[PDB]
RNA sequence: GGCACCUCGAUGUCGGCUCGUCGCAUCCUGGGGCUGUAGUCGGUCCCAAGGGUUGGGCUGUUCGCCCAUUAAAGCGGCACGCGAGCUGGGUUCAGAACGUCGUGAGACAGUUCGGUCCCUAUCCGUCGCGGGCGUUGGAAAUUUGAGAGGAGCUGUCCUUAG
RNA sequence: GAUAAACGCUGAAAGCAUCUAAGUGUGAAGCCCACCUCAAGAUGAGAUUUCCCAUUUCUUUAAGAAAGUAAGACCCCUGAG
């Protein structure tokens, strides 16, 4: 019958959430806010729309890195000019550039099209435990059943 | 036969002032506060301490020690205080303190200048022979350390800074 | 310390014992203070600095406004300098060329002179190939790259328009400061056309 | 120092130790039997 | 229709997978075209369907 | 060296020139352990690729020998990097000659002198320079720095001190 | 400033020893800065100072279309560093 429902640009109210990024695994924290910020966790998923929520990531400079990841866990970047390659560690990013730690991680876990690249925009990170968006009435998202 | 295990009692009337963390040890010498791992329990007699581990895991079998070890070393350095021994041995290698400054002349084109922290002092009993003292084990070993790192004993004539008694392997070189 | 004034052009002067030094003239009719700007406000702390004076005509009531504040004519170059002491500086307060004193190490920026469209071998400091012995291979920029990557590397140096850069010559000597007619004298040559703005500020290296 | 990849004790007075995840071998006796397996 | 069923289950306490067990187990046959649109349009009756799947995994 | 898998309705072959770029099994410079390390010089191993790493004589040469230097004068990869960028001395097209082989035409198990190097760049790439729109009222200036590029070498003498 | 090799300090596992396991230090022309230049098309399009100031008509609850303009910019012209 070509029945099954497709979400709409505007028509699904998109909710704002703070997840705390203490002491939680980089990339378990990610996985599970990948997900909101595509909608996953809800009904009314539509793939060729973006229906997901907005994540405020707050104590990015807490988060946990297992093993030996902090000294081990290298950051490659090309700048596209020879010898160009420039590495950091992932434990220099938690300590000076938390929100791109972050970023970096859910970035890789979005899809690399439009949509994902404007799902990501989304995602606000902040190292420490307050953000400027309470004009928004973010609500806590309690990922620790969740990872 | 265990560090962890031994007793450790308290010489003369030093307190010790216990919290979740950061242990302190208190006396005639000075204040130290160190913090430990919460896996070993401490107990508190009248004037013996002993530590008790959970379970007898590698890991807390090495930790165990260490507790002893460091709350041990906390209390010897408090009650009676460390010191390290240097005899600089050269045809004119000298020292001397002024305050709480060394200043050593073991040879080089200028002299060297060693400054300590609020927790060690230097004595100087004589020019050839400094005595590192201190309430702190790691902090007066690593500055001593440092006063034999300037200029350590070389194998041909035995010239430099060396620790008193420390057995120096010397070359018959010809 | 710093302060803007104009390249005047190239002259020599005897030092006391007799020494032929080149320097370069520098005039700078006293700079303004503008505008400060502090962290509260802008995050980072300089002094905004006005120099030359602009006919009204060739000005704008946004620019007029401006330097109201410092209640000066309009002013035809405006740079920021960093690493000062800013209380010690006020909107309207007046930089002069004594300001440096001779004997002082600067460090001198400009635009370089331009040049136009140049080949490589100007422009690069590149080899010519041989002007004879069959050779058809004179001024040309080289091989663009290996065969392996399919592509010429970024970098690949060729022609193109030359000059016209901002350069800093790093601690050139005040040779004297001719106050009453606002002339800074620096050893040696710096870069710019004449009548090109110059930038003298305390050597970063001293 | 010696670095190969069999380090043993060359005498009585060799110590077989691991620091920071490399076999090495320490001699209070003879500096030459210092090494680091590599 | 699966993910849009798993994120209505998730919201009923259940994964995707334990939900279409606990279906099975009730003799449910509804399709995943009819429950993804439950989910979607009448999240009561869903809620329904997966107390039935719930009970009978206990069951 | 083996194989014969892309290319024979052609993927131009040595050396050199121009331009480099990368690896590190490092030539120099930096740090270090051991020494059969007195010192001065060294040996050997470890770390280290930031920069640097000469001009001539002979030969087409690469190589190598030599001369004179140098802190050193590294080894390799990039279609033995680079001929729609250059050269064309070498690599036997046609000429000719020598030695040699052949009865011979000819040939090399070899030498010698001489011998046409085309192409107006469409696309990506590279180096420069503009136009458009964006950046959420329209304007004129001043800016922070995400990010990127450049630079990175080293000798000798004096002093400490014979 | 963080490190390499390397050297520790304190220290137990293992009453000893031990640079390590916790804890803590030294350490290279190298790494990140420091120095020079570019740089918000950095669509994540940033910040600061100053200027203009709320017009008319028509449609309309329209982030409407249109018209004079303001600050300002350009066309054009004389030129050059
Ligand atoms: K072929
Ligand atoms: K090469
Ligand atoms: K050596
Ligand atoms: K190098
Ligand atoms: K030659
Ligand atoms: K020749
Ligand atoms: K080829
Ligand atoms: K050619
Ligand atoms: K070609
Ligand atoms: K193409
Ligand atoms: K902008
Ligand atoms: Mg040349
Ligand atoms: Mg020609
Ligand atoms: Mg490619
Ligand atoms: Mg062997
Ligand atoms: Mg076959
Ligand atoms: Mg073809
Ligand atoms: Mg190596
Ligand atoms: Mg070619
Ligand atoms: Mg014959
Ligand atoms: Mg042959
Ligand atoms: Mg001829
Ligand atoms: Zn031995």
């Amino acid at each position: 019958m070509r029945t099954t429902y497709m979400a709409k640009a505007g028509e699904v109210e998109r909710k704002w959430y703070v997840v705390d990024a203490t002491d939680v695994p980089l990339g378990r924290l990610s996985a599970v806010v990948a997900s909101v910020l595509r909608g996953k966790n809800k009904p009314t998923f539509t793939p060729h729309v973006d229906t997901g929520d907005f994540v405020i990531v707050i104590n990015a400079d807490k988060v946990k890195l297992t093993g030996k990841k902090a000294t081990d866990k290298i950051y490659y970047r090309h700048s596209m000019y020879p010898g160009g390659l420039k590495s950091v560690t992932a434990g220099e990013l938690r300590d000076k550039n938390s929100r791109r730690l972050i970023e970096t991680s859910v970035k890789g876990m979005l899809p690399k099209n439009t949509l994902g690249r404007k799902q990501f925009t989304k995602l606000n990170v902040y190292g420490g435990a307050e953000h400027p968006h309470a004009a928004q009435q973010p609500e806590v998202l309690d990922i620790t059943n969740l990872i | 036969s265990r560090i962890g295990n031994k007793v450790v009692v308290l010489p003369a009337g030093v307190e010790i002032k216990q919290d979740g963390n950061n242990i302190t040890v208190k006396g005639p010498k000075g204040e130290l506060t160190r913090e430990f791992s919460s896996d070993i329990k401490m107990n508190i007699e009248g004037n013996e301490v002993t530590f008790i581990r959970p379970n007898d895991s590698k890991e807390m079998k090495t930790i165990h020690g260490t507790t002893r070890a460091n709350f041990n070393n906390m209390v010897v350095g408090v009650s009676e205080g460390f010191q390290k021994a240097l005899e600089l041995i050269g045809v004119g290698y000298r020292a001397q303190v002024q305050g709480n400054k060394l200043t050593l002349n073991v040879g080089y084109s200028h002299p060297v200048e060693m400054t300590a922290p609020e927790g060690v002092t230097f004595e100087v009993p004589a020019n050839t022979q400094v005595i590192v003292k201190g309430i702190n084990k790691e902090v007066v070993g690593e500055l001593a350390a440092n006063i034999r790192g300037v200029r350590p004993p070389e194998p041909y004539k035995g010239k430099g800074i060396r620790y008193v008694g420390e057995f120096v392997r010397r070359k018959e070189g010809k | 310390k710093g302060i803007l004034g104009k390249k005047v052009g190239m002259t020599q002067i005897f030092t006391e014992s007799g020494e032929l030094i080149p320097v370069t003239v520098v005039e700078a009719t006293p700079n303004v203070v503008l505008q400060v700007k502090t962290v509260e406000t802008d995050g980072y702390e300089a002094i905004q600095v006005g120099y030359q004076d602009k006919r009204e005509v060739l000005s704008n009531k946004p620019a007029k406004g401006h330097v109201a504040k410092a209640n000066t004519a309009p002013k035809r170059f405006i740079k920021e300098f960093k690493n000062v002491e800013l209380g010690e500086y006020e909107v309207g307060k007046e930089i002069k060329v004594d300001v440096f004193q001779a004997g002082d190490v600067v460090d001198v920026t400009g635009t370089t002179k331009g040049k136009g469209f140049q080949g490589a071998i100007k422009r690069h400091g590149q080899s010519r190939g041989p002007m004879s012995h069959g050779s058809r291979y004179h001024r040309r920029p080289g091989s663009m790259g290996p065969v392996a990557p399919n592509r010429v590397f970024k970098n690949k140096r060729l022609a193109g328009r030359m000059g016209g850069d901002r350069v800093t010559i790093q601690n050139l000597e005040v040779v004297k400061v001719d106050v009453e007619r606002n002339v800074i004298l620096i050893k040696g040559n710096i870069p710019g056309a004449k009548k090109s703005l110059i930038t003298i500020k305390s050597a970063v290296k001293a | 120092m010696k670095v190969r990849p069999s380090v043993k004790p060359m005498c009585e007075h060799c110590k077989v130790i691991r620091r920071k995840g490399r076999v090495m071998v320490i001699c209070p006796a003879n500096p030459k039997h210092k090494q680091r397996q590599g | 229709w699966i993910a849009r069923i798993n994120a209505a289950a998730r919201m009923n306490g259940l994964s995707y997978s334990k939900l279409m067990h606990g279906l099975k187990l009730a003799e449910i046959d509804i399709n995943r075209k009819m429950l993804a649109d439950l989910a979607v349009n009448d999240a009561a009756a869903f809620t329904a369907l997966a107390e039935q799947a719930k009970d009978a995994l206990s069951k």
